């Protein structure tokens, strides 16, 4: 098969974690929600 | 405003974490390949 | 300010023991600069030599600024940090940069 | 390559045909969502003017 | 199938598939370190995990732990910043001189700098011991000694020669760059320093040589070639092939020479010279051309 | 400036240059 | 299927010159080999030769014109002579006087053609010798930095003055001026990454050279043979670096490490240089807004005064 | 066949992700949409 | 045996000596006790 | 077994020691206790 | 025979192209013809 | 045949993508269309 | 090259013919779309004047 | 034969592309045609 | 070289003749379009004066 | 035995000498005793 | 013979071209003929 | 023989050409002859 | 013999040429002879 | 070394004798010309005074 299961899981997990952290930090820094003072 | 700007976030802290994780992973896999079993000359016979 | 002292200007300040034939820009002080460079005394010095992030200037204006700055260094003996902090040149924190502004307006 | 049609037998493999079908359906859904998003954004704030 | 060191699996020399355990056990041979010759015995002549611990390994580890503790204490306490990119670990003021007082600020900079020096020298001696146990040459100690001498020039020799001891660098992330910038602009046109230029030349040449060697070795790893293809390739382009043993010699020499000339220029700029633009005022006055020009082309 | 201490430190720096020179001389003396 | 004798001893175009090899002697004593040997010329390299020397001739003739055609003054002021680009006015126009930036444009064009043809030469000879083409892509990664410096950065800024002036002292001045213009590259993150990769490259080169020279008594420098089966020298090097820092590599991974250090150096430098002017007009202000600048209220300034 | 499936998939995925990130950055940096506090 | 006696002794001695040095230096520098000229 | 006793002991001891040092340093830095002058 | 047809053709073509480009550049920079700009 | 299909496909795709990106960026930076403010 | 036409047999393979046909249709669709886009952009704001 | 068809095609195509790019850049940067807002 | 003419047999191969014809046709079309574009540009605004 | 007598002798002597030097240096640097004009 | 025909031809052609280009450049830069404005 | 004819010819030709160029440039730059304006 | 004729000839000729050029340049720059427009 | 004198045989070859003679004659001529030039220049302008 073209791709193996481990590669797909690794890429998906890394992308999800990176995007989640980036989005939380961008939203916190934007100062448009009144979150954490 | 206790927090950095978004551009600071990306440009500074994404590359830094990427470099740290990449260095650790590359070192781990380099060590794995180095310590594996493959062809070698016998040290007892080799001088 | 009174911190600098109370020194005044007199004949010997500019003449230095010569009746005539004064030599502003002598050859010994024109070492690294082009031999025909002169101070740009047609500008407004509170903002005359600003180059940082202007985006309407380029390396030629920076070169002219550097010529003026090295002339200011040679005229004293303290190096480029005498009036500046090298981490951020636009800063006004060393207290001899306002003195340099007053000197430039006087000149 | 039993499941591959006659026309695409020299190009595709029995395993790659299924993954290709998955990718095609994913791109179709993505295009539908992109068109809907573009229409909504135009209704919200035009960008050509 | 026989697994090759590169990673190939080539179906079937005197080679054979040997685990790393046999090689690791064979080459131990304890009892040939530098401390054993002096004292007749090495107090720590064993391995803890994969590391070998010797007499100077203990000194190095003590220095490392103490230096890290002092660094964290100056930056978490006495500054109250709580982040490492805004810490600013300063030496004592220039007015204080060459003396150290615990009450005055800047004492923990002394502690950290001394601990770091001890750790660096201990690491160098440990490398010498490990080299001596394996019957190898002493080349890596020479390169690392060049680096350690570069450290000692910046933190010991220059402050003592200038005599005020406030002339050493703060140990702060993003803050030693402030010291570098201010020192470089104090002696304006630090580009025009000859040894700085030689060091930059050697650094760039080192990077280019590393890239060329890596490319050349990687371009022949997994191919059926006769081992002389690389020589023909390197003679057809640039018309010269250094050989196998010359490239590593050139690499080691260039790497050491760059740091040596850099520490020379920093020390010379500290004390014997004041301005690097005035250093070149001797050039145009030499009596081969001092009378050949007119107007702007005079001098 | 105390010119004795400065010259001493300069001598230490030029001493630090020495090991690479010794390595070069050793490589030249061998491989005749 | 490749005859090395033919690839080294052909005649005419698509062949070699300097066919009877020379010998230097002292390079054989110090470096282990002293054959000057023949050099290939195959229509990828004649173009490079002609274009590079056209550019050099233009620059040297402009140097001569700048001193009034006085050879003694030519020797006097050789190292502080330059051919600068057009001034900031008339930003990207080519209708410029020859002494006000006309020669710079022509020389730069010929230099671009020369470097591209040199890359083609490298690629073609790597293909024709039977080896891989890693050197071509490394040179591509350095040409990326070069083209950012000379072509892509002056574009998108609106003037030719954002480029170096073709001189021994002009590159140093360009570096200083670009640093002063856009704040401080000490606070440019890509400058930091490039410095990290550069110093790592130097460190790795020194380590590898010392390691191979130390174990050369067992023929550890024959990389091609050690990749087939390890020998005593490679085993000793692995044991040394395992006992020093706890982990090591073999005689094949270190080359990948070095190649990627150099490539990352070039690429990060190019990206930082391009990003410097178009998006962040002031690096110190950005660093202050990013909380990567240390507070500095009460300096001790007596260190920095004469 | 001229190209393998893996090469096509990898190139397409990388190009799509990079283009999406670049377009989001360019659109949101212009400040012409009033998104997330102007 | 999970660990050897000499390793335990050496590690304990190093940790104790480092802790004692650090604590004496911190207490001396804090200046909260009036010891060795305040 | 996936993990040895020795590795677990080493990791746990190092983590505990580092955490204790960090917590003491942070509490001292905060200046909210009136401890050690 | 001293030279091959290939070498002669390559050298002649390259020389002609370089000379034409240089002459066009010099004529444009001189600004003595009122062409492509006032 | 002189050229393989693969090389032509690769070169055409790369040239087209580079030209598209360059032309879009040039048009956007010209500021003569009233696009994205 | 059984499916390849007689004229182009020495230049094409059987599997390459299909990929070439796909590329040809892609180029033709792109050209039509680009022509339409240019016409609308000219109708919106001329760039020559 | 003197030259291969491959080399002639490659050189001709590359020369044409380079000349087209250079001529476009020179003509448009001259500011003599009023293209995209003068 | 069955399809190559008698005059150019020592210089051309059967596969290369077809690519040569394609290249020549492309060059002739490009030349015609370039001539047309130059004529329109001159009609718009002369560049010699 | 876990440790040899001579190893213990070397370790103890070196540690004692280092500690004595450190204590004299610290006491001198404190300047609290009026020793050597301090 | 000490020299071959090829080397002599190459050297003579290069020398002639270099001299001609240098002479034209010097004559143009001198500004004493009223050529090219 | 200590030297070949080829080497002597090459050295003599290079020296003569360089000296002629240098002398012409010195004479032109000195401005003592009223030649070329 | 200690030295070959070739090396002696080369060294002598180079020394003579450099000395002649240096002396001529020094005399020209001295401006003490009224030669070539003073 | 037939032409080389008896004293100079251990140092010289038969071929180097003639080149040495040429060099000696050239040096003597050069010294004579230099003496004449120095006398002429001194008669023109003394450089010591
Ligand atoms: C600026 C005005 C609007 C806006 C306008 C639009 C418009 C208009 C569109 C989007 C689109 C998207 N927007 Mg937006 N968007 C806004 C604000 C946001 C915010 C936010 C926090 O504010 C977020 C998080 C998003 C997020 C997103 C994404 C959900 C989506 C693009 C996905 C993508 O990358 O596809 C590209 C991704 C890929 C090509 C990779 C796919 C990979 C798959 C999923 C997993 C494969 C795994 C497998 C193992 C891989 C094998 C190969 C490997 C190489 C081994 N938008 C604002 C408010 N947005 C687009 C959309 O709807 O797309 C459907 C779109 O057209
Ligand atoms: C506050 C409003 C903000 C905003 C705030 C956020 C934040 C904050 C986040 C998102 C996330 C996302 N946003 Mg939103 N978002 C906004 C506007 C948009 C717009 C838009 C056009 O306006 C779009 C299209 C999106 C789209 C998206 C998606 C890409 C994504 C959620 C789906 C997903 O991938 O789930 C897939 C996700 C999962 C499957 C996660 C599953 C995790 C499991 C359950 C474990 C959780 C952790 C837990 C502690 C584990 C404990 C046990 C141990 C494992 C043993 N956002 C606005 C501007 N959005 C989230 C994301 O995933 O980003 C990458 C995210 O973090
Ligand atoms: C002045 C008051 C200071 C302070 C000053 C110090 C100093 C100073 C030290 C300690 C040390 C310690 N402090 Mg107290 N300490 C304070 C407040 C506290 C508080 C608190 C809640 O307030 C706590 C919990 C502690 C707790 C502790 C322990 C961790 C430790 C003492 C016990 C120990 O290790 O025994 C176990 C100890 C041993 C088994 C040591 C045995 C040593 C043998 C006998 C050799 C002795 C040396 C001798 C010269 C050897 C000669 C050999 C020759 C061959 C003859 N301190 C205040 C702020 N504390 C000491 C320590 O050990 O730190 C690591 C230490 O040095
Ligand atoms: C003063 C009140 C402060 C504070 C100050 C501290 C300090 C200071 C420390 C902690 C530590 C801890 N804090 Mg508290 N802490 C506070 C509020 C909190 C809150 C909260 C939500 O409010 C929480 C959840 C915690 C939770 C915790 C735990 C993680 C931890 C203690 C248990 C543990 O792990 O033991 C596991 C540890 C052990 C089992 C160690 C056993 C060691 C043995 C007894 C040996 C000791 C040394 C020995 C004497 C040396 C000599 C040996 C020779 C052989 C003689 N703290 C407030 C803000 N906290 C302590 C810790 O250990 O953190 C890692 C610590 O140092
Ligand atoms: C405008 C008046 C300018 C001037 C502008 C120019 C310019 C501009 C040029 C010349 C060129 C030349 N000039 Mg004039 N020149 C001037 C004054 C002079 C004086 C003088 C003493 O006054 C002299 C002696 C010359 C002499 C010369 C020659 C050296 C040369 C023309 C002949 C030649 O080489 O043809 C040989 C040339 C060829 C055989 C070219 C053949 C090209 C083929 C046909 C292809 C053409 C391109 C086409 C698009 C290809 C299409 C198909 C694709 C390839 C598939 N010029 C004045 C100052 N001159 C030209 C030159 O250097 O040419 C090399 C040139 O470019
Ligand atoms: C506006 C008027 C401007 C000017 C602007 C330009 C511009 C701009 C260009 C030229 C170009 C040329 N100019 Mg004009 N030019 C001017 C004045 C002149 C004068 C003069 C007054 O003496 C002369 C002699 C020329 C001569 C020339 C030729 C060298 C050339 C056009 C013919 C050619 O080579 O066709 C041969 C050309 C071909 C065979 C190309 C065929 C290309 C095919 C059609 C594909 C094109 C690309 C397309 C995107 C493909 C799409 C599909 C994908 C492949 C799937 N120009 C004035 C100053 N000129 C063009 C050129 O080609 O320069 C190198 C060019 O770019
Ligand atoms: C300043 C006042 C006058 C002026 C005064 C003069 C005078 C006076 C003379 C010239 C001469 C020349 N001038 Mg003028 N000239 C002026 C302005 C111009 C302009 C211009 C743009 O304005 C141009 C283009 C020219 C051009 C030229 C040339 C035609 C010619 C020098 C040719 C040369 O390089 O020979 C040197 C060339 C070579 C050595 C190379 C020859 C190569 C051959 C032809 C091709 C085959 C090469 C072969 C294949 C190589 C084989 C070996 C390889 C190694 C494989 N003039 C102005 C108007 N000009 C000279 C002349 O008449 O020459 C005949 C001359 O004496
Ligand atoms: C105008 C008066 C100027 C001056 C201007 C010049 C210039 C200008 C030159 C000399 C040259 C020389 N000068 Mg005078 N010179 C002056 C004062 C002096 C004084 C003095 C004490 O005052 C002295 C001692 C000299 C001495 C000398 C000699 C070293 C030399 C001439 C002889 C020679 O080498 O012949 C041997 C010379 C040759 C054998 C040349 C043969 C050349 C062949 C025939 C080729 C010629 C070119 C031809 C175009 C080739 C065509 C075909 C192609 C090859 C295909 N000059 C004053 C200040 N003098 C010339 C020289 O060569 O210096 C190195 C020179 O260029
Ligand atoms: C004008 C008065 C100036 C002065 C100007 C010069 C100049 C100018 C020169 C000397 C040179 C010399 N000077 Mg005087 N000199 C002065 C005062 C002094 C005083 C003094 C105490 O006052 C002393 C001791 C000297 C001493 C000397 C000698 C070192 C030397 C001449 C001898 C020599 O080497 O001949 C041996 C010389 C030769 C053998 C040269 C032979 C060259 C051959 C003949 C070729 C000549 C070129 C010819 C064209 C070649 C043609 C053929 C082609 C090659 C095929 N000078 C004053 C200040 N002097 C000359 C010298 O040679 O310096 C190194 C020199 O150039
Ligand atoms: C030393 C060579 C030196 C340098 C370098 C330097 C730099 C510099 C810059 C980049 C600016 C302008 C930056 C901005 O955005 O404002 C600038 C401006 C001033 N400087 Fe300066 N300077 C150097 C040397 C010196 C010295 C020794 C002095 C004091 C005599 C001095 C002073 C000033 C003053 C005043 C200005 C203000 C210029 C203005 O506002 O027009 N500089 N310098
Ligand atoms: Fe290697």
């Amino acid at each position: 098969r073209p791709f193996e299961f481990r590669t797909s899981v690794v890429v998906s997990t890394l992308l999800g974690l990176v995007m989640a952290l980036l989005i939380h930090f961008v939203v916190l820094s934007s100062g448009a929600f009144n979150w954490l003072r | 405003s206790p927090w950095p700007v978004w551009s600071g976030y990306a440009l500074c802290f994404v590359p830094l974490a990427a470099v740290i994780l990449g260095f650790i992973i590359a070192a781990r896999f380099t060590d794995k390949q180095a310590t594996s079993a493959y062809l070698r000359l016998d040290p007892a016979k080799a001088n | 300010p009174a911190s600098v002292g109370g020194y005044q200007i007199t004949c010997a300040t500019c003449h230095n023991g010569k009746a005539a034939g004064l030599e502003p820009y002598p050859i010994e002080i024109m070492n690294t600069l082009p031999n025909d460079w002169r101070l740009p005394l047609e500008l407004d010095y509170p903002g005359g030599l600003v180059v940082t992030g202007r985006k309407d200037v380029s390396n030629h204006e920076v070169e002219q600024n550097q010529f003026a700055m090295y002339h200011m260094n040679v005229s004293m003996g303290q190096g480029c940090t005498f009036c500046h902090n090298a981490r951020y040149f636009p800063s006004y924190e060393i207290a001899q940069k306002n003195h340099s502004i007053i000197m430039l307006q006087m000149t | 390559n039993d499941l591959v049609p006659d026309q695409w037998k020299p190009l595709f493999n029995n395993a790659q045909w299924l993954v290709h079908d998955i990718v095609v359906k994913t791109i179709y859904g993505g295009l539908i969502i992109a068109v809907i998003a573009h229409v909504l954004c135009w209704a919200w704030t035009p960008w050509i003017r | 199938a026989l697994p090759l060191p590169s990673g190939e699996t080539l179906p079937a020399a005197s080679a054979e598939v040997i685990p790393f355990s046999i090689i690791e056990e064979f080459y131990k041979r304890p009892g040939k370190t530098l401390a054993a010759r002096f004292f007749g015995v090495d107090p720590f002549d064993f391995w803890i995990g994969r590391f070998y611990v010797g007499l100077f390994g203990a000194i190095s580890i003590i220095g490392i732990i103490l230096g890290v503790a002092f660094y964290l204490y100056e930056g978490v306490v006495n500054e109250g910043t709580l982040n490492i990119l805004a810490m600013r670990i300063e030496p004592p003021p220039v007015s204080q001189g060459l003396n150290v007082d615990p009450a005055q600020p800047g004492f923990f900079w002394f502690l950290t700098m001394v601990a770091a020096t001890i750790a660096f020298v201990g690491w160098l001696l440990r490398q010498i011991d490990i080299s001596l146990k394996l019957d190898m040459g002493m080349e890596v100690p020479i390169a690392f000694g060049a680096v350690v001498s570069s450290w000692i020039t910046l933190q010991w020799l220059r402050p003592i020669a200038m005599g005020a001891w406030g002339h050493g660098f703060p140990l702060g992330i993003t803050h030693h760059l402030d010291w570098v910038s201010n020192i470089g602009y104090q002696y304006y046109n630090f580009f025009y320093n000859p040894f700085h230029a030689i060091g930059i030349t050697l650094l760039f040449a080192s990077t280019l040589f590393l890239h060329m060697h890596g490319s050349a070795v990687l371009s022949e790893a997994k191919r059926n070639i006769s081992d002389q293809n690389i020589h023909v390739f390197w003679r057809n382009i640039l018309g010269y092939s250094i050989g196998e043993i010359g490239i590593h010699r050139v690499a080691f020499w260039t790497g050491a020479a760059s740091v040596l000339f850099s520490n020379l220029c920093i020390f010379l700029s500290g004390t014997f010279v004041k301005d690097w633009n005035a250093f070149w005022g001797f050039w145009d006055k030499m009596p081969i051309w001092n009378g050949v020009g007119q107007g702007a082309l005079v001098a | 400036m105390n010119w004795i201490v400065a010259t001493f430190m300069l001598m230490f720096v030029l001493v630090a240059f020495l090991p690479l020179v010794v390595s070069l001389a050793y490589t030249w003396v061998t491989n005749p | 299927p490749i005859d090395l004798h033919d690839e080294e001893y052909r005649d005419g175009l698509e062949g070699t010159i300097a066919k009877p090899p020379g010998h230097v002697g002292w390079m054989q004593r110090l470096l282990g080999e002293g054959q000057v040997g023949p050099i290939y010329v195959g229509l990828w390299g004649v173009i490079s030769f002609i274009t590079f020397f056209a550019s050099a001739f233009i620059i040297l003739v402009d140097y001569g014109r700048q001193v009034g055609w006085n050879p003694i003054i030519y020797l006097r002021e050789f190292w502080n002579l330059a051919v600068y680009p057009p001034p900031t006015e008339y930003g990207l126009s080519w209708n410029v006087p020859w002494d006000k930036g006309g020669a710079w444009l022509a020389a730069t064009f010929f230099l671009h053609i020369s470097v591209l043809t040199w890359w083609a030469r490298l690629y073609t000879r790597a293909k024709a010798t039977g080896v891989g083409t890693q050197l071509a892509w490394g040179f591509a990664s350095a040409l990326s930095l070069y083209f950012v410096i000379y072509l892509f950065h002056p574009l998108a800024l609106g003037n030719w003055s954002a480029a170096p002036g073709h001189g021994f002292r002009a590159i140093l001045d360009w570096t200083n001026y670009v640093s002063i213009h856009w704040g401080n590259f000490y606070y440019n993150p890509f400058h930091m990454l490039s410095i990290f990769f550069l110093l790592g490259s130097t460190l790795l080169l020194a380590m590898h050279g010392a390691t191979i020279v130390a174990t050369s008594k067992w023929k550890s420098e024959m990389e091609f043979t050690e990749m087939m089966a390890e020998g005593p020298g490679t085993q000793r090097a692995q044991l040394f670096w395992r006992w020093v820092m706890g982990w090591n590599a073999n005689s094949y991974n270190i080359h990948i490490w070095a190649w990627w250090f150099a490539a990352f150096t070039a690429i990060t430098g190019a990206i930082g240089l391009f990003l410097s002017g178009t998006l962040v007009p002031d690096w110190y202000a950005w660093g202050e807004t990013a909380k990567i600048v240390a507070p500095w209220p009460n300096p001790d300034w007596a260190q920095y005064v004469f």
